């Protein structure tokens, strides 16, 4: 019934929380590696195009 | 340190001269950009002979 539902649902929720956390920090690192990419094409437009 | 002679992504348009001023964790860059703002139209030659 009730009890046991809460105790696994918990740690489901629990173990899906900290995944989305990593795949959240992988995104941030992501756009942070992307922002310097593009200022480096955004260099290449000015001078080398 | 140069005004030309680089490409100017430091400075938008056409660079003249910057200015740098302390800033909270950091330094601000203040820069001066030439802006057109006008488009006229003549005819060119490519060189002259003679």
């Amino acid at each position: 019934d009730v009890l046991e539902q809460d105790a696994q649902i918990d740690r489901l929720i629990n173990g899906r929380l900290t995944t989305l956390n990593a795949f959240v920090a992988q995104q941030l690192v992501r756009s942070e590696s992307a922002a310097l990419s593009a200022q480096l094409a955004k260099d290449k437009v000015n001078e080398c195009v | 340190k140069a005004q030309s002679k680089r490409s100017g992504f430091c400075g938008q348009g056409t660079h003249i001269v910057s200015f740098v001023v302390n800033a909270p964790n950091g330094l601000y860059f203040m820069h001066v950009g030439y802006y057109p703002s006008n488009h006229i139209e003549v005819v060119s030659a490519y060189g002259l002979c003679d």
